[PDB]
């Protein structure tokens, strides 16, 4: 509720006074960051301190609450328990050319290829696959 | 279970009848639930009852001649509100306003004098009201004494203990005496005990000069009665439930099968697809609803449209199944949303998960992460504590420095309410701590049987086939599938002295143990074959027979039973049963079913979220 | 009522006076309307169209009909709707009227001409006169007054669409009810609906109407409406029960009343027809 109203100073008197652990207060935050969803708030847990929390539970509270755009920002980060989650990710947020991109970076020529059959004949993305694949399945 | 509706209803709608004239009836609000399971409204209207009042809200009238009340007498505030309500009838009242008293099968000295002692219940009409084993299901007889568990282990009150036993004479008086009475337990061997002396006033009724003497014969149908106490197991009552009818228990309650959502509709086993829902598993049951739903449109919305009545027929007299079929499928598809709102928010899993991996003994310390994640979403305040304790009561004693991590989500948990909480859990005996001089499982032969001792799971997880990877959501083949692979122990204690085949399978663990199968596969009567886990577990063993010439005749009867000629037999929880148990006991309850009809007798039955909630409802 | 008939339109409104009054009743027809003597005119040139001078002079009437001939030309007009219901020529050609009347102990107009004088006589004078209302507003009326059974459905059907979607479920059910809709099409809609106490009345009102030879009907229906009714009652039984914080939250006299008019309604029926059922 304090994070909620915007009392984030009282939410941290209060995970203090009575030791609440990180992990605790980390997954209150987002919660009550979603419900006001505050894009910002909730990247200074998950992005900028790279909270040790499950991608799974993470992303409920985000793209199931709207907000696949929010998603996109943590998606690419997914690298540190499971490189794969970050094509999955980005294809459940409709993301279909981010998701080519990370199939870019981790050099993984198979996610690649889903997201070019997924684009179809409809050259508006399919465009945006090919240039990403060019960097994909050449080196 | 349903054969003693009759006798319950016999005996409220008799006292009724002695009623003459018109009369207004007040019910205790603790005991409508259970009177509602056995009466309608109706039913005691057509006995000349007008207006329904209750006593704790003080409602009273002067409307009619006749003023009945039904309540409990094992606590004052009722004989307090009946009187307080008899001396405002009075003063209000231009007639006779003449009053009668319906108690308990035994009504109370204390009850009656403190009746008397409010100077207006001179002419007062009292009389005994023996309702018992109320038939909340037709698998289950309840004594619906919702407030025993709290009672007989905060306080140690042993009223549902007494009560227990003599309900249970009340059934076994009629129907043959129990030519064994066998048990586990501190509470259960009370009531083991108990239910012999009970046979012996029988007898010294006589011999006290007072009733006739009865002959007490061993009964012809029933083979025996079983006893378990709650100390004996305080794991599994800390596992939330994975079937259909939990998932009803653990999100809203279940009560009277009544319920909160709407009182138009009832869900018991009567119903079409409760029947075949209520033991699915959670992953299960929501396609279980999609086939109902499929089924159901193609003969409800579709087949019988054009037909002719040559063809039309068979739907029309099946139409009312369909319609009551289709309002219940979607309280069901409100149910089902209810827990999809767990399993795709990683809430219900991820409760799962910390007690699958407890219950395989994985250390405690590594699932506290999943607890903690719990807490933070504002999960239901149960389904937090029931993890912040297991972990303890598996393990058997923890060291206070991770106690302390686990201790500080209850009071983050709770709030200021918590310390009712840990001192409800202290006292109920279902949280362990390694620092408490009460922190000692039971050894082997270790002078065990005593109310300072607990149950050491960490052996029994060997001794017994306590952790199950075999199990089949779908289509189970052990009682562990309730749980997903927990195998309660509460319920094997019980299995094995049910069936020679069951002790056989179970004790069939570890290396170690398995060398015994050939002697557990001997346990064909009492405890045979099973005493390293009796010994193991907490409090003293009971096992006594029935004595007299006929007590060999009645038992070569009772061992010959067949699918033609099944016998009954009665498993008693004492201080309250869970809906797992009550799951799990049908499920064994089934596979015996060709040979024997086995029924679950309770004290009360116990929510999921009444244990763990009892720092919130007594805070209220 | 009264009517005042003359040349460029007729003049009605209301006459509530009761009985006893002060004085004049001054509000007699003090919201009367003018109607402009639409199509009342008969083309067959100019002079026939100007209706110089020469109108009607005086107009025949019975209950809710107006019948006049102006220039050759005949209309008889509906005062339900205000609409023409009757548009002919005269008879004779040549011949114009010098005016109308009624015998009211006849209920029939005379029109007189220089040569000739007509009869006007209606075929069904009560049903001719029902009938714009029946198909029109009258839905319910015309389950009992129509001799169609087609026409009795197409009315329940306008009525129960209506009602239902203003939220009259239960009216609905008594209209469906006294039709010859089929029994699942209206439980179907009462269910997604969720008006159990529509869902009950429906065949409640048909059982009333459907008589003696129908009553194999009740009997192979008889376990649907047994189940409806058991399972309000059950509500209303359960809920004096269950506990004071129920009994407070759902008015106890309102559900004694309920279960009273419920049980007496199927109790009575089902001894009437014991020795079918």
């Amino acid at each position: 509720k304090l994070i909620k109203l915007g009392y984030h100073g009282r939410a941290k008197k209060i995970q203090s006074e009575f030791k609440v652990p990180e992990r605790v207060a980390w997954w209150i935050r987002l919660q009550a960051l979603v419900a006001k969803r505050d894009w910002n708030e909730i990247e200074e847990i998950s992005r900028q301190r790279k909270s040790p929390i499950g991608w799974e539970p993470f992303f409920n509270q985000v793209l199931q609450a709207g907000n696949p755009r929010l998603a996109a920002t943590f998606i690419p980060k997914c690298t540190n328990l499971e490189p794969g989650q970050t094509i999955t990710m980005y294809e459940k947020c409709g993301m279909r050319v981010k998701a080519a991109e990370e199939a870019v970076r981790l050099k993984d020529t198979e996610a690649w290829n889903r997201l070019l059959e997924a684009a179809g004949r409809n050259t508006a993305e399919g465009r945006e696959i090919e240039r990403l694949g060019a960097t994909v399945f050449k080196k | 279970a349903e054969q003693v509706r009759d006798k319950a209803r016999k005996d409220l709608l008799h006292l009724l009848e002695g009623v003459r004239g018109k009369k207004n009836l007040v019910i205790e609000k603790d005991l409508a639930g259970p009177l509602g399971v056995i009466v309608k409204a109706s039913t005691l209207r057509d006995y000349g009852v007008d207006n329904f009042f209750f006593l704790e809200n003080k409602n009273t009238g002067t409307s009619q001649r006749n003023i009945v009340f039904i309540a409990r007498g094992e606590s004052v505030r009722n004989a307090h509100a009946i009187a307080a309500q008899i001396k405002r009838i009075q003063r209000e009242s231009q007639t006779s306003h003449d009053f009668h008293i319906f108690w308990v099968p035994r009504r109370t000295l204390f009850s009656d004098k403190v009746l008397e002692e409010a100077g207006v219940l001179g002419d007062a009409n009292i009389s005994e009201l023996p309702l018992y084993f109320f038939p909340l299901e037709r698998d289950v007889l309840s004594l619906e004494l919702n407030d025993s568990f709290r009672d007989l282990y905060l306080a140690k009150d042993p009223t549902p203990v007494f009560l227990l036993s003599r309900a249970l004479m009340g059934i076994q008086k009629k129907h043959g005496l129990f030519p064994r009475i066998i048990g586990k337990g501190e509470n259960a061997k009370r009531v083991a005990d108990l239910l012999s002396r009970m046979r012996q006033e029988l007898l010294a009724g006589e011999e006290a000069g007072e009733s006739d003497r009865a002959g007490l014969s061993p009964s012809t149908t029933i083979e025996s009665v079983i006893i378990i106490d709650r100390e004996v197991d305080f794991v599994t009552p800390l596992l939330t439930q994975l079937t259909y009818e939990g998932l009803i228990d653990e999100y809203f309650g279940i009560q009277n099968n009544q319920t909160d959502v709407k009182r138009k509709i009832q869900l018991d086993g009567s119903d079409s697809l409760y029947s075949q829902l209520r033991d699915a598993n959670f992953a299960i049951v929501g396609s279980l609803l999609n086939t109902v739903a499929r089924r159901l449109k193609s003969d409800y919305e579709s087949r019988h449209n054009t037909k002719t009545t040559a063809e039309l027929k068979e739907f029309v007299k099946k139409l009312p199944g369909y319609q009551a079929e289709q309002q219940s499928l979607k309280i069901h598809s409100n149910i089902a949303e209810e827990i999809i709102n767990y399993t795709r928010t990683e809430i219900f899993n991820k409760l799962l998960e910390v007690q699958q991996n407890l219950a395989a003994g994985a250390d405690p310390s590594s699932q506290f992460d999943s607890i903690e994640e719990l807490v933070a979403r504002d999960t239901p305040l149960p389904q937090v504590l029931r993890l912040l304790c297991l972990y303890s009561c598996i393990s058997g004693g923890i060291k206070t420095k991770e106690l302390d991590h686990f201790r500080r989500l209850v009071l983050q948990g709770y709030g200021h309410q918590h310390l009712l909480t840990l001192h409800n859990l202290e006292r109920l005996q279902m949280f362990l701590s390694k620092s408490s001089p009460l922190a000692s499982m039971i050894t082997m032969s270790g002078s065990s049987g005593g109310p300072d001792q607990k149950t050491n799971y960490t052996y029994l997880r060997k001794q017994l086939r306590l952790i199950v990877d075999e199990v089949n959501e779908q289509d189970p083949n052990d009682i562990a599938y309730v749980y997903s692979g927990y195998a309660p122990l509460s319920i094997r204690l019980v299995q094995c002295v049910l069936q020679k085949q069951y002790l056989l399978s179970i004790t069939k663990g570890s290396g170690t143990v398995i060398a015994a199968g050939p002697v557990a596969g001997g346990g064909a009567q009492g405890w045979k074959g099973f005493e390293e886990i009796v010994k193991h577990a907490r409090g003293p063993t009971f096992d006594e027979i029935q004595k007299g010439e006929d007590k060999a005749v009645k038992a070569r009867a009772l061992l010959s039973g067949s699918s033609g000629d099944k016998k009954t037999v009665f498993v008693v929880f004492v201080g309250g049963i869970t809906f797992t148990e009550i799951a799990a006991l049908r499920f064994i309850a089934k596979q015996e079913e060709a040979r024997r009809n086995i029924v679950i007798c309770t004290t009360s039955i116990i929510n999921g979220n009444r244990m763990m909630n009892a720092a919130i409802e007594t805070a209220t | 009522a009264f009517a005042w008939l003359s040349s460029h339109g007729v003049y009605h409104g209301k006459l509530l006076l009761k009985g006893p009054l002060s004085e004049l009743g001054a509000k007699v027809f003090a919201e009367a309307k003018l109607l402009p003597r639409a199509q009342l005119a008969n083309p067959e040139g100019a002079s026939r169209r100007q209706l110089s001078t020469e109108y009607v002079d005086a107009v025949a009437l019975t209950q809710w009909h107006i019948v006049s001939l102006v220039a050759g030309r005949v209309v008889i007009a509906n005062r339900l709707t205000g609409s023409i219901i009757y548009d002919q020529t005269i008879l004779n050609p040549g011949q114009k009227a010098v005016g109308l009347c009624v015998d009211q102990q006849k209920s029939t107009f005379w029109l007189f001409t220089p040569q000739e004088i007509f009869e006007i006589v209606p075929r069904d004078e009560d049903r001719d006169i029902w009938k714009i209302m029946l198909q029109l507003q009258q839905f319910d009326a015309a389950l009992q007054y129509a001799h169609t059974p087609a026409e009795k459905d197409a009315v329940a059907i306008a009525s129960g669409d209506h009602l239902v979607s203003k939220g009259q479920f239960l009216e609905a059910a008594a209209v469906y009810g006294k039709s010859s809709k089929p029994f699942e099409e209206v439980a179907l809609t009462f269910i997604d609906n969720e008006q159990p106490d529509a869902l009950r009345k429906y065949l409640l009102t048909k059982l009333g109407t459907y008589k003696k030879s129908a009553v194999m009907q009740r009997v192979m229906i008889a376990t649907w409406l047994i189940e409806v009714f058991m399972a309000k009652l059950n509500s209303l039984d359960d809920t004096i029960i269950t506990g004071a914080e129920l009994s407070e939250t759902l008015n106890p006299n309102q559900t004694k009343e309920q279960l009273e008019a419920v049980r007496a309604e199927f109790q009575d029926f089902i001894n009437k027809h014991k020795g079918d059922l």
